[PDB]
């Protein structure tokens, strides 16, 4: 599967490794939640990521679909 | 040829900006000022001295109508970042200090953006005033304030 | 200090032409190159400089481009007015300049008036000459050959620029040697060849006239 | 605000503010002193030495700082820093730790 | 409207002090620097030294011995002085203007140049000599000093001069071929050996 | 001296601070940190805070600053006071009652190619997480984060001169060893803004 990654700068389409499938985002807030909104990590994964209480992560298995809040599908 | 330099001299030469005015139409308007406080560190809350040391960032907000520009004209700057110095601000300070720093500690740069908008994020350590509850020591709860004006 | 280098060296071209210059450092010029264009005996006048901005009051013919190691200076058509030599030159360390390259005008091949001169008589009693007019293009080469082996150890040349009735190059050597060896050996002959001919064209004298 | 910094140029032109404003060379500048207690920060038995943090209130009048509003479009007050007047160098004469000044020139 | 003129002694011995002088119009030495350039016979141009509009002076290293270099600002000149001349020294000087960017300096306009020659050598008439084939006919000129030299037939190719000795000669084409050398105002008339 | 003094005042006729030291606005200027540990001063374990003695060199090239050697005498490198240029703000985001950015303007070196050399002092009160479950035998893993804090990557871009700090002129702490240190470049992409 291709998913949107941070790893890249900028945000850049990767398909994944072998192994990995699953796209994922995950959300949270920090100090700068203030004016920039919440941070942002895009990757791929072989199983959905954990999250701590202050996390948001959803997960997904099509292409594409772990678009930054800013970009469409 | 640089279109921030081009900028900054259409701003300050040429416009005639003027810092010690405060940024309206007439002296009867009143400056809305936006303010947020960011934790950073609570430091310490010494019972002994009843002093409470932050590190806080405290963001201000503003419009200053006189920085205002058309982002088109030059080179599609849209914001752009100023030494506090050369700006307007509008001189908030901790009013309930127990040391006498009533200031900021950094004067960061003032970030201008093209629709007016100057947003500032200074940050500073405070020893404020806070007046301690020794009754139910060690089981206590205090409410400590910090109070800018 | 910065190694410039420029290519080519002569470049024949015709009025309307798409003609493009090629200067090359040693090092990294950092787009601090300059380009001007100086005729004979007519001071230099700058054309280009930060290897982008024209020098007001120059055409918009010209233009530059270039980044790092490598610049070119472009003509975007040839007028009768910009036959001159250019040279590219760097500042940000030093200041070395190109060896120029000389820019003049296409023309159909011309053949050599091959002729010469013998010593005359007052050069006994005190040496031949070989010219070669109205050729083109400048490409040509001449030597002396006398008794079966090189010959005027004191010769020299000289080439003439474009004669604008012309567009053709003239060419004249001096076939000098000294008094007593002119008198002792028994003949000598001018030859030259070029791309202005198909083939090699002599022309000879004997111990007498 | 065009008519206030017209004003405040006005003011300033020729002003100096090293010099105290007698406007004759026998007059004298009568300043009010107040004192606003803010905090009574602490007694030090041990270095005999009391800790307060206050605010002083200072009046008098500089005749060169004075103005028609009429002819200034209304302004009838403004606000000036504190570095640029004249200020009476009122300070704590009985000081412990050496400070004599006040901790922040307001406007 | 800018020009630049340069000017002084086209002949120069060995050893002695060349001098010449940048006569600006157009401009102010007050505002505009200049430098002066050169270029020896047969070899790209190089940087002597500068005028700055401060009115200080800066030098090639490897000449920074021998150039002297001043100014007038009341009569817009600059001047230049360089001692013990030898003959690599031949060759063509240009004083320009130079324009800034900050710190960066590049040249913007040139003058005419004046050409410097230095050589041992001392006025001579030329050696008017005949040629002929025993059509293209042949006119010689040898030993004459300085240049240049004026030559009429009676079309005529005339080829540029050559230094056998530190001395000129010439070759000319087209019977008499007619010579006239400034160096002495002197004038001839050769006719053919046929 | 003349030649320098001439060149100094050529640079700073027309220079400004404000703006960034680039030709065009649009391009990033990149700025390469390497932190110097001098000595460990202190541990405060009941504050938290951390005191070290450090040198901040910062290394960035100034497009306006260039000048040809050849102009001056030979003259390659100068050293200029640091108010008058434009400088990172480079902010220790982690005090905890230290100063936040660098107070002792040293000067600068400054070479013909624009290269900007700065190496100011500083004393860093860094707020640690101090754990003490093993105390006296435990190890603390206390950190320095530094980053520009007006300047985002996409206009000012700070990269790591080593992959660990500089610990050639450490002095040895009478009560803790050092095991190990390295340095590590962090982005973070916020919602508001993915450039
Ligand atoms: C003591 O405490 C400190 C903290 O106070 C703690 O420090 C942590 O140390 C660990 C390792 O010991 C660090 O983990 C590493 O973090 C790296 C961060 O890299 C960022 O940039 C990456 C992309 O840049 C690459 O390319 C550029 C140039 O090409 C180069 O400069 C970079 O170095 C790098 O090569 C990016 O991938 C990376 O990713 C982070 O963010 C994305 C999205 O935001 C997310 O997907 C990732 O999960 C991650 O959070 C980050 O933005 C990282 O490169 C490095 O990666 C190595 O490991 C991973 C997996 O382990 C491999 O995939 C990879 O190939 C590398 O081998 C690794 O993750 C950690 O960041 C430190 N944290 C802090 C806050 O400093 C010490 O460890 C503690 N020490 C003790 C207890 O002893
Ligand atoms: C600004 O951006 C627009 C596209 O958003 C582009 O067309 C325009 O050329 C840019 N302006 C400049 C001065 O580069």
């Amino acid at each position: 599967i291709v998913c949107h990654t941070t790893a890249t700068s900028p945000i850049s389409a990767v398909t994944c490794p072998p192994g990995e499938n699953l796209c994922y985002r995950k959300m949270w807030c920090d100090a700068f939640c203030s004016s920039r909104g919440k941070v942002v990590e895009l990757g791929c994964a072989a199983t959905c990521p954990s999250k701590k209480p202050y996390e948001e992560v959803t997960c997904c298995s099509t292409d594409k679909c772990n678009p930054h809040p800013k970009q469409r599908p | 040829l640089n279109e921030e330099e081009r900028l900054i001299r259409h701003l300050f030469q040429e416009k005639g900006y003027n810092k010690e005015l405060r940024p309206v139409a007439h002296k009867e308007e009143s400056v809305d000022v936006a303010l947020a406080l960011t934790l950073s560190n609570l430091i310490s809350l010494k019972e002994v001295e009843e002093t409470l040391t932050t590190n806080v960032w405290i963001e201000h907000g503003w419009t200053d109508n006189r920085l205002k520009w058309n982002a088109e004209e030059f080179g599609n700057i849209s914001v752009l970042r100023l030494p506090p110095d050369m700006v307007w601000l509008p001189e908030i300070v901790l009013e309930n200090n127990n040391d006498g720093s009533f200031q900021i500690s950094y004067s960061c740069n003032v970030l201008v953006y093209h629709y007016g908008f100057v947003y500032w994020l200074p940050p500073a350590i405070f020893r404020s005033s806070c007046p301690i509850s020794v009754t139910y020591f060690p089981f206590d709860w205090q409410n400590c304030s910090l109070k800018f004006s | 200090d910065i190694v410039i280098t420029q290519s080519p060296s002569l470049l024949s071209a015709s009025v309307g032409d798409r003609v493009t210059l090629t200067c090359k450092g040693s090092q990294n010029i950092d787009n601090y190159l300059a380009w001007y264009q100086q005729k004979l005996g007519e001071a230099p006048k700058l054309l280009i400089y930060k290897t982008n901005s024209l020098q007001t009051g120059i055409p918009s013919r010209f233009s530059g481009s270039g980044s790092g190691t490598d610049y070119t200076l472009t003509i975007s058509s040839l007028h009768s007015e910009d036959l001159a030599t250019y040279y590219c030159y760097q500042y940000i360390n030093g200041y070395t300049f190109g060896t120029g390259t000389k820019l003049e005008l296409k023309r159909a091949d011309a053949a050599p008036t091959v002729s010469i001169f013998p010593p005359s008589t007052e050069q006994l009693a005190t040496s031949v000459v070989c010219l070669m007019n109205n050729f083109y293009p400048r490409d040509i080469s001449v030597k002396w050959k006398i008794d079966g082996t090189e010959r005027r150890d004191g010769v020299l040349d000289s080439v003439t620029d474009q004669d604008s009735k012309d567009s053709t190059y003239s060419m004249s050597s001096t076939l000098s040697l000294t008094k007593a060896d002119y008198e002792s050996h028994n003949l000598y002959t001018c030859e030259v060849v070029h791309k202005t001919s198909s083939s090699p064209v002599v022309k000879s004298f004997n111990r007498n006239e | 605000s065009e008519a206030e910094g017209r004003l405040r140029e006005k003011l300033f032109s020729g002003y100096d503010s090293s010099v105290r404003p007698a406007r004759e060379v026998g007059d004298r500048v009568r300043v009010s002193v107040g004192l606003i207690l803010a905090q009574l920060i602490s007694l030090n038995e041990k270095d005999e030495e009391m800790s307060t943090k206050v605010y002083l209130d200072l009046e008098w009048t500089d005749y060169r700082l004075s103005w028609d509003p009429a002819e200034h479009d209304g302004i009838d007050s403004l606000r000036i820093t504190a570095e640029s007047v004249w200020l009476p160098d009122v300070v704590l004469l009985n000081n412990n730790d050496g400070n004599f000044d006040v901790a922040l020139d307001i406007s | 409207e800018v020009q630049l003129q340069e000017s002084g002694p086209g002949l120069v011995q060995p050893s002695e002090t060349l001098s010449l002088t940048c006569t600006v119009s157009g401009f102010s030495l007050t505002s505009y620097s200049v430098s002066w350039l050169r270029q020896p016979s047969g070899k790209g141009p190089e940087w002597m030294g500068r005028m700055w509009d401060d009115g200080g002076t800066v030098y090639n290293s490897g000449l920074k011995s021998r150039l002297s270099i001043s100014r007038d600002t009341s009569k817009n000149q600059v001047f230049l002085k360089m001692n013990s001349l030898q003959t690599d020294d031949t060759g063509t000087y240009y004083c320009t203007r130079d324009e800034r960017i900050r710190a960066i300096n590049w040249f913007a306009y040139w003058g005419q140049g004046t050409l410097v020659t230095v050589s041992s050598a001392e006025t001579t008439a030329p050696s008017v000599y005949p040629l002929a084939p025993g059509v293209t006919l042949g006119c010689l000129v040898k030993g004459y000093f300085p240049e240049p030299v004026t030559v009429t037939w009676n079309g005529v190719h005339t080829f540029p001069a050559v230094l056998q000795s530190g001395l000129y000669t010439l070759t000319s084409s087209v019977v008499t071929c007619n010579v006239a050398h400034p160096g002495q105002q002197h004038q001839r008339w050769t006719r053919k050996l046929c | 001296s003349e030649h320098e003094t001439r060149l100094v005042a050529k640079l700073f006729k027309d220079y400004s601070s404000v703006v960034r030291p680039v030709e065009d606005h649009r391009q990033v200027v990149e700025v390469t940190v390497g932190l110097q540990l001098i000595q460990l001063i202190n541990v405060d374990e009941v504050n938290q805070i951390v005191t070290t003695n450090v040198r901040l060199k910062q290394q960035w090239v100034d497009y306006n600053l260039k000048w040809n050697p050849d102009d001056y005498g030979g003259v390659k490198k100068i050293h200029i006071p640091s108010e008058k240029i434009w400088r990172p703000d480079l902010v220790l985001y982690n005090n905890a009652d230290g100063d936040f950015a660098i107070v002792k303007f040293t000067k600068v070196l400054l070479q013909y190619t624009g290269h900007i050399t700065w190496t100011p002092p500083a004393i860093f009160k860094s707020y640690c997480e101090i754990i003490v479950t093993h105390f006296p035998f435990d190890e603390q893993n206390c950190s320095m984060k530094l980053g520009t804090w007006t300047y985002d990557g996409s206009v000012v871009a700070i990269n790591p001169e080593s992959d660990q700090p500089d610990l050639s002129n450490f002095m040895e702490s009478g009560e803790w060893v050092i095991k190990e240190s390295r340095g590590w470049k962090h982005s973070v992409t916020y919602s508001c803004c993915p450039d």
